[PDB]
């Protein structure tokens, strides 16, 4: 799942003198700008709050893939905030089956990649941002 | 030169370095968005060109054309039209530009002409508020897209003085844009004769319904204001060019100063190391 | 200091220049024979800084507050003396000329001022919450200062003129009327709790304090006196 | 079946073939048929209409002129308007012309622009000593 | 205006299904936490209980 | 007939979404019961687990 | 090394991070008190690089080339230590990160890597000469990076579009499939004589292979390899 990250985050940071001229840029630029301004404040993180591993794949499985597109910005963290809480207690069965085969050579396998799917989008459904 | 001042000279060009690259980015995609509306407003003023080269072909009687198409012949009083960048940074075309309607408003003063000036920006508002010739008419905070609506604040005024007898002839001082690279300031006359080779207009007929003079008086004025739009965008995306072109040059400049005060900075530092140890070593022994 | 600590007393002691205590532990050392340690200062830096900094603690019967000063040599942070002193540091407080000379009485600068105690789980989740609201606005301090100067707010800004304005408001409310200078200024000193400042930072963040005008926060010790003097 | 071009200094409108003309003359209403004699005529602000197999669509003009070629027709119009659309001011032509255009496309422009400038000239203050 | 009211209807009853579904499982799930917790403290108890009679 | 045809299948698509939200809650129950289960045996293995190292 | 050496063989010595051989010297000279040069360099460090590194040289009887991993202190070529063993080099490599990003396992950056022996006289006028025009196109592509990214291709005059175009491929032909990587990549390795590499990289720059795309040049072996590869 970090693959795509580190690749987003990369041509972020090769871009990242142009946030603040973002509007005034090329279609897929801004784009780019946009991903790797959501990954930033993904990545940002309190304190003494340390999440588990399912969790981080569940969060970068929904960076990565095109679903906090929607969200703004200064959202992204809260979005987190919740989606886990969402995960940890709406659905208690994904994050095992995350955590079950993340040792699994080929992760996303359809069940898992079903379950976490229908997860993001039921939450997204019902929370607004 | 103590290794730590010129940190912060390495860090500063950098930051230089840095705006200077993100402006050069902007200002190239605002040429090409410049450059797209100039090929969109294309249609129009060429239609109107061959409009005007039907038309001119035939209504070719002095009296007739005395509206605006006639030639002033005492020329005692001239106006230049000038677009100039409104923000700096664009390079030499801001003073190229300011600097034929010097070459112009003299040889024109010399032919005992009264040049006056009319002008489209901030930059060219002062150069000529400072020099005295405060411009008979300003259009200042101009976008990189404006509209025909825009130039017309002073388009009218320099026509309806053409025709007020108040000037005899307009030229427009404005930069044109051979190559992405280059921008060479030019000027054009904005009196409406046009009668292009007989065979440009190969003397469309056509039964104009409020006459030959009313279709006349009206399509002149709209005629000079498109051809003041079109010298418009023409000079924003000149404008936007030249400092985009400005912007790379000084880039470079800045990765040079950057290479320099790193070479500068590391010769300090070894120094600073070689200092230190030898006076540690003079205070062991 | 100790002696009134081993009483259960609260001691705030104010160690004024302790480079200059280190500075001195360097000549003593290059008086006494020992071998020079990076530049020129003692080997016994560390030790002797820790012997000094680490009595400075808050025990169960008394805590001994301190709030010192530092002189950095130039204005190098990398330097060994202030770097040792930042090694037993807690919190900084800048003081700024510009701050000074604006007729803020309190010359601490709202930013380049940390504290390691500004965290959610010490002083709490709304205080860490205002206290991030606050040095928010003026994160840019106020950096459309700059676009002031070549734009003239462009007239206005869409939204950026309120926020100058809740800057100002709250630049000017950071002054606060000191009871020590309450026989030179005539004025009196007020003592606000860090609840009641929390409260009111907030709640002028809200904005409740966006009907009062500006020289209204100039002098006062809470929102509540700002509010008294507006109904008033 | 003829070639309409409705053409303003900006942009261009349309450039259909179009069944019928209702334009707008300064001396009368005209109407166009694919074969009209050679025209040259100056609108006045009205209703333009285009006849398109049957539908009317409403573009007002508030002025321009117009070339009428036995193959083609040409509308130089100064403005031409769509109140018939109604919703375009719901639409982004304006709603977004209000927002994602002159709020962001010059408002933003203008500050981001500006404020480069002034960081470069506050730093190349700054590196007033090499 | 049918056919967007079928997929508005359709949206909507499952959206409130997968709701009702959260809510659920979400009481299980803090009466099994609460449960745990109290088996823990007993099983706490116990263990000192045992401390105490090795005292 | 095409209204006729629509409201037709939105009376269909309705009871379709009917259905399906019978059908996710009584998973969502399932779930719940599995989930206090496995909870409650967790708890009471460590439980055990603890009085064990107690001893 | 030596006793291969000598028997009339061969020896390749890979020798990792040779600044840290410098650095364990340094450290050797300030434990026995020896008194710092330069940087917190020994004073011997001409000497201690010249007895090793004098023994790796190609006699009558054998030869030992050897390759050295050199990591530079901060970015500094003209430190002691990079300098000291820049002074004993024949040949640089410069593995970047970039090329290797892109699936070019040779990630050896031509512009950057250089060599002494690379003079008509000794590798031969027609291996200087291609290698050169090589270097030219790379070195004009990388001036064309900017400018490709500023207006896109289009901007770029003809001719320096063939540059950027050739200069990609042969930037991809200067892959190769490793025999020690046959097992890992299923591809079988190809070793690619000195001759053979030049007449191929000619016959590229020459205007063969331009009609083929920027593919079946990568990891391949000579141009016939590309062709025959094309054919099929």
């Amino acid at each position: 799942v970090a693959g795509k990250l580190k690749g987003e985050l990369a041509q972020f940071r090769d871009l990242a003198a142009f946030a603040q001229f973002a509007s005034d840029l090329d279609a897929t630029t801004k784009a780019q700008i946009e991903r790797g301004q959501r990954l930033q404040e993904l990545l940002k993180q309190p304190q003494y709050q340390p999440l588990p591993v399912e969790d981080q794949v569940a969060v970068l499985y929904a960076a990565t893939n095109n679903y906090l597109d929607d969200v703004p910005v200064p959202l992204i963290t809260k979005w987190r905030d919740d989606f886990l809480a969402f995960l940890r207690t709406a659905h208690p069965e994904v994050r095992k089956l995350i955590y079950d085969n993340r040792l699994d050579r080929k992760f996303p396998t359809p069940e898992v990649k079903e379950a976490l799917e229908a997860a993001i989008k039921e939450f997204k459904a019902t929370s607004n941002y | 030169p103590s290794s730590r001042e010129i940190k912060r000279r390495i860090r500063s060009v950098k930051n230089v370095a840095q705006i200077t690259r993100a402006m050069e980015m902007v200002s190239a995609s605002k040429m090409r968005r410049a450059q797209r509306n100039v090929l969109a407003t294309r249609p129009y003023a060429d239609r109107m060109r061959e409009v005007m080269a039907n038309l001119t072909a035939r209504v070719v009687g002095a009296a007739r054309r005395g509206t605006l198409l006639e030639k002033r012949e005492t020329v005692k009083s001239v106006a230049l039209l000038v677009v100039t960048p409104d923000r700096g940074l664009c390079g030499s075309l801001v003073a190229n530009v300011l600097r034929r309607a010097g070459r112009f408003i003299t040889e024109q003063r010399a032919m005992g002409r009264t040049v006056d000036v009319y002008t489209f920006g901030r930059k060219g508002r002062d150069f000529f508020l400072r020099t005295g010739f405060a411009p008979a008419g300003e259009a200042t905070r101009l976008g990189d897209a404006p509209k025909l609506e825009a130039i017309l604040g002073v388009a009218i005024s320099a026509i309806n003085g053409f025709q007020s007898g108040k000037y005899d002839e307009l030229y427009i001082i404005y930069s044109e844009f051979i190559n992405t690279l280059v921008q060479r300031p030019a000027i054009k006359q904005l009196l409406p004769v046009e009668s292009p080779d007989i065979s440009t207009t190969t003397n469309v007929d056509y039964t104009y319904e409020p006459g030959e003079e009313e279709v006349l008086n009206s399509i002149l004025p709209r005629y000079v204001e498109t051809q003041i739009y079109q010298a418009v965008l023409e000079s924003i995306a000149s404008e936007h060019s030249a400092r985009m072109v400005a912007m790379r040059n000084a880039t470079n400049n800045a990765k040079d100063l950057v290479r320099d005060l790193t070479l500068s900075f590391n010769k300090a530092r070894q120094a600073a190391i070689t200092k230190e140890v030898s006076e540690i070593a003079s205070g062991a022994a | 200091a100790e002696y009134f600590r081993d009483e259960g007393r609260d001691i705030l002691l104010f160690i004024d220049n302790i480079f200059r205590f280190v500075q001195a532990g360097s000549e003593v050392s290059s008086l006494l024979g020992r071998m020079p340690s990076q530049v020129g200062y003692q080997p016994t830096l560390g030790t002797e800084m820790g012997e000094l900094q680490e009595r400075i603690t808050s025990t169960k019967r008394g805590s001994i507050t301190s709030m010192q000063a530092v002189y950095v040599p130039a204005d190098d942070y990398t330097d060994p003396a202030p770097a040792t002193v930042f090694s037993h540091l807690d919190a900084t407080i800048s003081l700024e000329r510009s701050i000074a000379e604006r007729a803020i009485f309190p010359a601490v600068d709202p930013l380049a001022s940390t504290s390691r105690i500004l965290d959610p789980n010490i002083v709490g989740e709304e205080h860490y919450r205002v206290a991030q609201e606050v040095k928010r606005v003026l994160q840019r301090y106020k950096d459309l200062k700059d676009i002031i100067a070549i734009l003239g707010m462009e007239e206005l800004s869409d939204e950026d003129k309120l926020t100058v304005q809740r800057a100002r408001k709250i630049e000017l409310f950071f002054s606060q009327p000191f009871t020590v200078a309450q026989q030179f200024t005539g004025r009196p000193g007020k003592y606000v709790p860090v609840k009641k400042t929390v409260e009111s930072f907030a709640r002028l963040l809200n904005g409740e304090g966006d009907h009062i005008p500006e020289s209204f926060f100039y002098m006062q010790g809470d929102f509540d006196d700002v509010l008294a003097a507006y109904e008033a | 079946p003829i070639h309409l071009e409705i053409v303003t200094a900006e942009r261009v409108i349309l450039s259909d073939d179009v069944d019928m003309i209702s334009a707008p003359t300064k001396d009368g209403r005209v109407g166009i048929l694919p074969r009209h004699a050679p025209l040259m005529t100056i609108l006045e602000p009205g209703e333009l209409d285009i006849i398109k197999n049957g539908e009317r669509t409403p573009f007002a003009v508030s002025g321009g002129f117009m070339e009428v070629l036995p193959h083609r027709v040409t509308i130089l119009a100064d403005t031409v308007e769509r109140a018939d659309e109604i919703d375009e001011a719901r639409a982004e032509q304006a709603r977004a012309e209000a927002e994602a255009r002159r709020r962001e496309a010059q408002s933003e422009r203008d500050m981001a622009l500006a404020e480069a400038k002034l960081r470069k000239e506050m730093v190349r203050l700054r590196v007033a000593q090499l | 205006e049918q056919l967007a009211n079928a997929r508005r209807d359709y949206e909507a009853e499952i959206a409130r299904a997968r709701q009702e579904a959260a809510k659920i499982v979400a009481q299980a799930q803090e009466r099994a936490k609460q449960q745990e917790a109290e088996i823990i403290a007993q099983a706490r108890r116990e263990a000192e209980r045992l401390k105490e009679e090795a005292r």
